[PDB]
């Protein structure tokens, strides 16, 4: 539609990021609770992020799922760009993990099944995310998972072999990322984390990881299934949702 | 709202022709779209385009003594149209 | 909680941007 | 042992170029008197533009690729303020500069370039590597006027196939799209899809809307029309390009 | 004859480009450099200063 | 020159132990690798790491009477060791 700031009421800051601030906001008619991300044109143009942002919008815009954070629209003025985004009361999973250190089996498997559902939809539309990670994972009213940020240290922890190596890739990259995420949830740090780019890269290419003692036979099995070098020996998303460990522990 | 462009004035006119002008917006603009039509008179709106370097526009072949509405839109390469500005003019 | 509207809101966002420079 | 590279290993000569991220200089390795290009990138600006990750990854990738039509990386090292790349010297500049001097290329030069690239890309595919930047500004010319792919909105968007601009699954057939855009940019001087605005550019790519100037031969038109197909499965295979009657009729190779 | 090498994911010996790698071969540079160009080669102090010059030039053009 | 850290000195000493120090490097270091070996040879060089946050390190268990070469290496996340710096010390 057509929009300007005049079309809705601004609350006060809901977090401050690299290019500007999300604020709470309400449409003047309808009275919808929504988030309003704002980005300063001059800093955007300065970092050369403008092209990337524009494509990400257009991609996100065509995805509608209770588990994928929705983008309602965008608009701009001389100095800034504005994203009408779904509000997410309970923040980022990254923040929730830095609080609790690690997550119980029940919480994790829930989070997984949400993520898997989201990605079943994406893959229905031939879209791949390639950057599923905790900083990208926002928590809903019911503590529901909303995946955000579609478009493209810890710049490589969730990446599979075939992408560090510039090789052909498919949807099985989200499955790798999912296994990485399962591990991080249960264990509190990623499985291939090393001190250096090169040592991390060494670890991923060899799928060299180990489990803390306390990790259960169930999670071990599923995580192990997901982190296989060969992408064609990773499971389908159906098989994850049907996994004994997942059924057992998901809300 | 505060919009692009900022100030839209009709700065000369005849029974059937007029010239609109505006303040060059500093923000880089690809081109301006200009819509004009008979105000609330249920004939089709009419539309043409002006290069972003230009700051005026001239319309001729209008109807004498009619109230007309003139909307200017500026277009950004990436982000689409800015919030527009409108003016009404008789004759 | 407290939803400002109008030029109050305008001032809010503008001030925030000014700050953004630093 | 385990000796590191250092600036001291090099005689530094005249600048060959000045870029977004720093200068390239002609250089000569001291023990071996090899003639090299030394790219210096400033870490400040790499951080500013957030590409340090992309760079590091592409350096690892180029280390495994050896082909006469791919620019050779020999090493890399760093300072407090710079990453350095030791590259093969390409003494005849970029095809961009050559495409500006001439406006457009004739059929013979074009097809010869396409052939060289098709080999380069067939090699990369045989190593499972895809999506190489084959834009004219990333093609250097070697000492016999052979193409060197280097890997270290104008028409940028035009070179990206629909599946990539929509975030869909993508295979080796993306390199066939790029090659068609390039073939056209060679014969014509501009890319086929560029429009006034992002939105219009994207509309054309996704709908594969474009036109040939009238001087373009039917043969060229056949090749390009097939490379620029929406459905990747429908795009030719590299061998089908190398053996295209237009290509074989016109190439030095 | 000098190079650092390591074994890969599959156990294949491949050469690390972070270390000095002697150019152990007659080079096939099919190119004559003008005397003028061959004369512009600087090593040592005079060489660090050339790049230094160009960095302070670069930085203040991007307002570093 | 062009090495990180920049100057490197043995600040202290026990008969069999020494403390080395350097200047905080401005660039961000992940960790430092510190190595030391009998400058003679026929004996293998010893290595250990120190967090990037530090600018000093102890070396213990040295032999009374031997000359040692001590090398410091600063490790960047993406790019690896900077050019190293080193120093000699006796007993
Ligand atoms: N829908 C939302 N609900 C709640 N907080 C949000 C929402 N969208 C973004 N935020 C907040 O915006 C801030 C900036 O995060 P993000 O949008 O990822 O920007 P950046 O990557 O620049 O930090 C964070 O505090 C994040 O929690
Ligand atoms: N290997 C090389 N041999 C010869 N000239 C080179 C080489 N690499 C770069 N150049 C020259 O230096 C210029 C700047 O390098 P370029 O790759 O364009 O930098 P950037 O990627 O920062 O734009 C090139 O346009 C070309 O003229
Ligand atoms: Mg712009």
């Amino acid at each position: 539609r057509q929009w300007a700031l005049e079309d809705f009421e601004i609350g006060r800051p809901l977090g401050k990021g690299k290019f500007g601030n999300v604020y709470l906001a309400r449409e003047k008619q309808s009275k919808f609770i929504l988030a309003l991300k704002v980005l300063f044109k001059a800093q955007l143009e300065k970092a050369g992020v403008e092209h990337q942002l524009r494509r990400e919008v257009e991609i996100q815009s065509h995805l509608r799922h209770p588990n994928i954070l929705r983008l309602y629209g965008y608009f701009h003025d001389a100095t800034r760009v504005y994203l009408i985004l779904e509000y997410a009361p309970l923040g980022t999973v990254y923040r929730e993990l830095q609080k609790l250190s690690k997550f119980d089996e029940q919480r994790t498997a829930t989070y997984i099944t949400e993520l898997a559902n989201a990605l079943s939809y994406c893959h229905s539309k031939r879209v791949i995310h390639r950057d599923i990670k905790p900083e990208n994972l926002l928590l809903g009213s019911a503590g529901e998972l909303k995946i955000a940020n579609f478009g493209w240290a810890g710049t490589l922890d969730y990446l599979p072999p075939e992408m560090i190596e510039g090789r052909m890739h498919d949807e099985k990259v989200d499955l790798w990322s999912l296994g990485v995420l399962c591990y991080e949830f249960l264990v509190g740090k990623p499985p291939f984390e090393a001190a250096t780019y090169a040592e991390t890269y060494k670890r991923i290419s060899r799928v060299e990881f180990a489990f803390p003692a306390f990790v259960t036979e169930g999670a071990r099995d599923l995580i192990s299934r997901l982190l296989k070098h060969n992408p064609s020996q990773r499971p389908m998303l159906r098989e994850v949702l049907e996994h004994p460990w997942i059924t057992a522990n998901s809300s | 709202v505060s919009s692009v462009p900022t100030k839209l004035e009709v700065v000369a006119a005849t029974p059937t022709s007029l010239l609109i002008s505006w303040d060059a917006p500093a923000v880089t603009v690809v081109h301006y779209v200009i819509t004009y039509g008979e105000t609330g008179g249920n004939s089709p709106v009419q539309e043409f385009t002006v290069p972003g370097s230009k700051s005026t526009a001239t319309i001729s072949g209008l109807k004498p003594g009619v109230d007309y509405t003139i909307t200017v839109y500026a277009i950004d390469f990436y982000w689409g149209s800015y919030s527009p500005i409108s003016i009404n003019y008789r004759t | 909680e407290d939803f400002r509207s109008g030029s109050e809101a305008f001032d809010l966002i503008a001030q925030d941007e000014e700050e953004f420079n630093k």
